[PDB]
């Protein structure tokens, strides 16, 4: 060893909902654990989200825990594991009523229960009537969420390693994880964090797009931690695009907006989502709706002008005083980014990639999988992964608004609760080797020396430009084929790619370099595999198989790292409470 | 060791702070001020001579300027320490705006008291 | 502690802005300042009752205040406990001073 | 058109003491950009130059600098309220922390005083809910100017208080977050709150200079929350 070693039952990577979660309740069930973060864990991208969580309280009326599963099992355009999507809706409401005790200040209605709002994808009695059940903090209920997790952290005393960027996975010689290398931002310090647990809450990613409501810290960091490790990830082209970001900013305004009356026009003031969505109308699910709006773009009906092609959002009808009391976040960054009040007038938006439906697969304990040569599921000893890192998979081809929060929240408790049956389940790990380790640091070494190779602000922009044209909204048999050979190119390039700034006080240009890498196997593995998947369902849409197909495609697309080709799994249809629900037509 | 930013002359001082150290240096100039008015106090006491000698002390322009001075730093002690308290009792918001327009009105009645002190001491 | 010291602060700057007006009234209507006329209002037992007053408002409020501002300042205990301790001394010089001289009128 | 800066710089291991350099960008003249636009580019062009980011949005509290003199968030202060003819935009650190690196502060006495005040529910447990807590919307309001804090450090970073005493004086920000806590209506050891409060530092250092609330990027008052405290400590111990 010739790198320090800090050895802990568990090492969870990132400090998101997920992983504050998760890191809490590993700790309350007396194992040693260590949460890194790349940043303060305040500053991580949950921070950020609105709308609220999705569960079924009851609050605002009656509501049934196998509603929200049927909405969520419509939802995911029946590629979510509803086994998995059982265990959350049924878990939730503990889950959440869990975090109003720890102090979350939610909103609340007259007889001081939490509020609940309307949300897209919410019906009463398996597809009936608009329901409400999204519990909110205004609309910064992802801001209240974390700092409430990083107070209930400070509480616990949590072992928090604030400001560590980790590298890559160690694997030992029988192929488990046993820990990763991380970096200290500050010191340049590079570490090995020892654990039987390795625990990947790092976020999602949407960087790779030229457009993303996400973070400039969202660059896929767990995938490409996976992919290098030889694990393999699941649904990866399976973006959701919110359909309401503000055009020529990507920044998000809530669907809490339509949740609570507002409505999309197109420029002849239609509101057009009642002729695509019938039903569930302006709260139909985020695939049709994004593929609405832009439709109405491309054939000539969506508004022009300083922000660019744009559908309107109008809030105005709502009033002043519902609009800043249940919705002054997007009141703040409509003004600022938009110089639109939305007092008076109309939101510019456009659908803007901006969740991760793929990622590691998961079952509900949080523990990593993989596959043999049979094809058959593998736990990864020593891996586990939590939040939108993960594929469990409760979100399958399109995620309901809502459903992340309440995710991040319900599978990072429930690896904490789990960990010592997977521990022990899993056996002793045997050490990882110095070779071991030190193969972990191959990819910070390479950036280390190479000063005259490529521009890396150069291959980014490729890289995204890329991603934006041939893996937006809509894509085409061909154009994705082109679009995979041109990043094969720019995969090449980055192999040969310069770090300018070499020193080791707070240098972020290592970290984005690092970052970078990662940006590049999640956009890699994203293309694969919607090339792949020849058919339409939720947010992957082709012209080339323009519709869904049940007898070749119920299914997960799973892409290999070691080959670099695709296979698939089984998506799981054996709820334990309820009989399944079978495939059917879905419209909104 | 790391270094910090804290070069006064970067950084700007909205009004309410120039208010608050200009309370602080008013503060302290009137507790060496109370010593020099008691030695002219007690001077001004002792005897029918220790009078005539004071007002003649009091003749002096150079002393007439420290005097108003003296008085000056005590009247903006005094005014803007009674804004502060104001707003401790909740008589005085305590908005940005409102501490920029109690801020200005304690300056221009601390100017007028100024000059009811300059023309007292001429 | 400090809520101790708030107030303290306080209702002294109370008396103090009261003797202030006190004084200033005077001075504000008097005109012709003679040693005579000087002399009887500092003789009145009400003059030197507020003025002693005055002078032990000024003990506690300024030494509040005087510590307020070498706690900010002066960060070597060592010095910082000499500069209190000539500050305290003065302000318990000036009520005693002040004794002398109102006494003896 | 061309955008003139002058960015405060300093490496511990090839700087003596901190130094300013000078900038150059380009701007597309018919369009207004944030503060942080300009920085990722300058890195385009200068990679060693650090600075914290990330939400881009002003929720996560990253990039609060010190801008032509005067605190706030980058990724929200557009380039037209910086920009004067013939001077340049200039960029330091937040004031009086230690700095780590360029326009990187650390953050840590910041969050030192946030966690001396306790920041999290404490509930003794005593008639617990059926379900959640109730907390009527009269009960709640009183949350509303409190909790949207993002730490972003920029009002104590700008309170003379806070550079004087930063370890005993608990700063605009926290003592914001102390009363968050000190009025809901869910917390039950508001007593014990203010019996860790009474000394002559924690809350009492506050002098109303009014620095905190102009800076404040999401139009929180700590002066109000401070004077709030005040007011709680004097019920109970006067
Ligand atoms: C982008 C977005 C998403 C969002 C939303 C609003 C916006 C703008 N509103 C939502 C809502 O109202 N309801 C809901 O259910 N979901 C909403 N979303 C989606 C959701 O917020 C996100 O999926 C979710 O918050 C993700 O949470 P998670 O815990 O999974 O991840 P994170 O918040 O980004 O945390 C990432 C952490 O990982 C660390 N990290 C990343 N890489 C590294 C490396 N290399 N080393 C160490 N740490 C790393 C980050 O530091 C961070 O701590
Ligand atoms: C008579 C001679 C006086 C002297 C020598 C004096 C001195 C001081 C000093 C040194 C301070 C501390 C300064 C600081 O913390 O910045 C102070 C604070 C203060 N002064 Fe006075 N003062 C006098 C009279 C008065 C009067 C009449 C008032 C009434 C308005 C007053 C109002 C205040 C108030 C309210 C504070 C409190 C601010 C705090 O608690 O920090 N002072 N004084
Ligand atoms: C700490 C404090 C003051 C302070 O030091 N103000 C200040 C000092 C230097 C530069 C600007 C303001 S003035 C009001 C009393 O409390
Ligand atoms: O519209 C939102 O608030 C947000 O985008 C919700 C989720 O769940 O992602
Ligand atoms: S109160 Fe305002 S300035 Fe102070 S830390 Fe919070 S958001 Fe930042
Ligand atoms: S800027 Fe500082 S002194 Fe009090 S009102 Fe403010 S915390
Ligand atoms: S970058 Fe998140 S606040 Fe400015
Ligand atoms: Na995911």
């Amino acid at each position: 060893m010739k790198l320090p070693v800090r050895e802990f039952d568990a090492v969870v990577i990132g400090a998101g909902g997920a992983g504050m979660r998760a890191a809490l309740q590993i700790s309350q069930s007396g194992q040693t654990c260590a949460l890194l973060s790349k940043v303060f864990p305040t500053r991580s991208h949950t921070v950020s989200a609105q709308g609220g969580i999705t569960v079924a309280l009851g609050n605002t009326h009656e509501d049934n825990w196998e509603w929200h599963m049927y909405d969520t099992v419509k939802g995911s355009d029946y590629i979510g594991d509803q086994d998995a999507i059982e265990y959350m809706c049924k878990t939730g409401p503990e889950a959440i009523l869990e975090l109003e005790h720890m102090g979350l200040p939610f909103s609340r209605l007259d007889d001081g229960r939490i509020y609940q709002r309307p949300f897209g994808g919410q019906s009463k009695n398996f597809g009936g009537e608009q329901a409400a059940r999204t519990a909110a903090a205004a609309d910064r209920t992802g801001h209240a969420l974390l700092h409430t997790l990083y107070q209930q952290n400070l509480k616990n005393h949590t072992t928090i390693f604030s400001e560590w960027y980790a590298l890559d996975l160690v694997k030992n010689q029988d192929g488990a994880v046993v820990g990763c290398t991380a970096l200290c931002i500050e010191t340049g310090e590079v570490v090995y964090f020892k654990a039987r647990a390795t625990v990947l809450a790092t976020g999602g990613a949407g960087r790779i797009y030229q457009s993303t409501t996400n973070a400039h810290i969202n660059t896929g960091d767990g995938v490409g931690m996976a992919i290098r490790a030889g694990v393999p990830v699941q649904d990866m082209e399976m973006w959701q695009f919110h359909p309401t970001g503000i055009a020529g900013a990507g920044v998000l305004v809530t669907e809490g907006c339509r949740g609570e009356g507002g409505y999309l026009l197109n420029k002849h003031g239609e509101r057009f989502m009642e002729r695509y969505a019938p039903n569930a109308k302006d709260l139909a699910g985020r695939d049709v709706v994004a593929r609405s709006i832009m439709i109405e773009i491309r054939e000539g009906r969506g508004c022009d002008g300083p922000w660019g092609p744009h559908a309107k959002l109008k809030l105005d009808h709502l009033g002043k005083e519902v609009l800043e009391s249940r919705l002054p976040g997007i009141l703040e960054l409509s003004r600022t980014f938009a110089h639109v009040d939305p007092v008076k007038e109309p939101i510019p938006v456009i659908p803007t990639c901006h969740y991760m439906m793929g990622g590691i697969p998961t079952k509900v304990t949080g523990q990593a999988l993989t596959v043999n040569e049979k094809g058959e599921d593998v736990v990864v000893p020593g891996l586990f992964a939590v939040g939108e890192i993960a594929c469990v998979s409760v979100h399958g081809a399109n995620r309901l608004g809502g459903n992340s929060l309440l995710d991040l929240v319900v599978f990072g408790r429930a690896a904490g609760l789990h960990l010592q049956e997977s521990i022990a389940e899993q056996g002793a790990l045997r050490d990882a080797s110095e070779s071991d380790v030190e193969a972990s640091l191959d990819r910070l070494n390479r950036w280390n020396n190479n000063r005259n190779g490529e521009d890396p602000v150069a291959i980014r922009k490729a890289l995204q430009e890329c991603m934006q044209h041939n893996f937006s909204v809509f894509r085409e048999g061909d154009a994705m084929a082109k679009g995979l050979e041109q990043l094969k190119v720019i995969r090449e390039r980055l192999k040969n790619a310069r770090l300018d700034d070499t020193s080791s006080e707070f240098n972020t240009q290592r970290v984005e370099c690092l970052e970078l890498d990662n940006l590049m196997e999640t956009a890699y593995a994203t293309a694969v595999s919607a090339n792949f998947r020849t058919e339409s369902r939720g947010a992957h849409s082709r012209f080339d198989f323009p519709d869904r197909d049940d007898e070749n495609w119920l299914c997960h697309s799973l892409y290999l790292p070691e080959s670099e080709s695709m296979t698939r799994r089984s998506v799981n249809m054996e709820p334990k409470l309820r009989p399944a629900f079978p495939p059917k037509i879905r419209t909104y | 060791q790391r270094p910090v930013n804290l070069d006064l002359q970067t950084i700007r001082f909205p009004i309410t702070a120039i208010a608050s150290i200009l309370h602080r240096v008013s503060g302290v100039i009137t507790f060496v001020a109370v010593g020099i008015l008691l030695w002219l106090l007690g001077t001004s006491l002792s005897s029918p001579e220790g009078f005539e000698q004071a007002s003649a002390i009091m003749g002096s322009f150079f002393v007439k300027f420290i005097m108003w001075g003296i008085l000056t730093a005590l009247a903006y002690h005094v005014v803007v320490g009674i804004r502060h308290m104001m707003m401790d009792f909740g008589y005085l918001e305590e908005t940005f705006e409102a501490g920029k327009r109690s801020a200005k009105i304690s300056f221009v009645i601390t100017v007028v008291l100024s000059l009811l002190a300059g023309v007292l001491v001429w | 502690n400090g809520v101790h010291d708030f107030i303290l602060v306080r209702a002294t700057a109370i008396v103090l802005t009261l003797y202030i007006i006190y004084m200033v009234g005077f001075f504000a209507t008097s005109g012709e300042l003679t040693y005579e006329v000087w002399i009887g209002f500092f003789a009145s037992a009400f003059t030197k009752v507020f003025t002693l007053l005055a002078l032990f408002s000024i003990l506690i409020h300024a030494w509040i205040g005087m510590w307020q501002v070498l706690t900010d300042y002066v960060k070597p205990l060592a010095l910082r406990l000499m500069l209190q301790l000539v500050i305290v001394v003065a302000l318990v010089v000036y009520v005693i001073y002040g004794f002398v001289v109102v006494w003896g009128v | 058109m061309r955008l003139e800066f002058s960015i405060y710089r300093y490496n511990p291991d090839v700087d003596d003491a901190p130094r300013m350099q000078d900038y150059t960008l380009e701007a597309d003249e018919g369009r207004d950009m944030m503060l942080l636009d300009a920085l990722i580019q300058l890195k385009e062009k200068d990679p060693s130059l650090s600075f914290r980011r990330s939400c881009r949005e002003g929720v996560c509290g990253s990039d609060g600098l010190n801008m032509n003199g005067k605190n706030g968030l980058a990724c929200i202060t557009p380039i037209s309220a910086l920009n004067q003819p013939g001077k340049k935009i200039v960029i330091r650190p937040l004031p009086g922390l230690p700095v780590i690196r360029d326009l990187v502060v650390d953050m840590g006495q910041f969050y030192a005083q946030y966690e001396k005040i306790k920041p999290y529910l404490l509930n003794n447990g005593q008639n617990p809910p059926a379900r959640e807590h109730l907390q009527m919307p009269e009960q709640r309001e009183k949350l509303d100017g409190l909790y949207e804090c993002i730490l972003c450090a920029c009002c104590s970073t700008s309170c003379p208080s806070f550079w004087w005493n930063p370890d005993k004086f608990i700063g605009p920000a926290g003592l914001l977050a102390a009363y968050r806590f000190l009025i809901d209506s869910r917390d039950t050891e508001t007593d014990s709150r203010l019996d860790g409060l009474s000394d002559a530092f924690s809350v009492f250092r506050c002098t109303s200079i009014m620095n905190c609330v102009s800076v404040c990027p999401k139009g929180l008052n700590p002066t109000r929350a401070i004077g709030h405290i005040k007011s709680m400590l004097l019920q109970r111990n006067a």
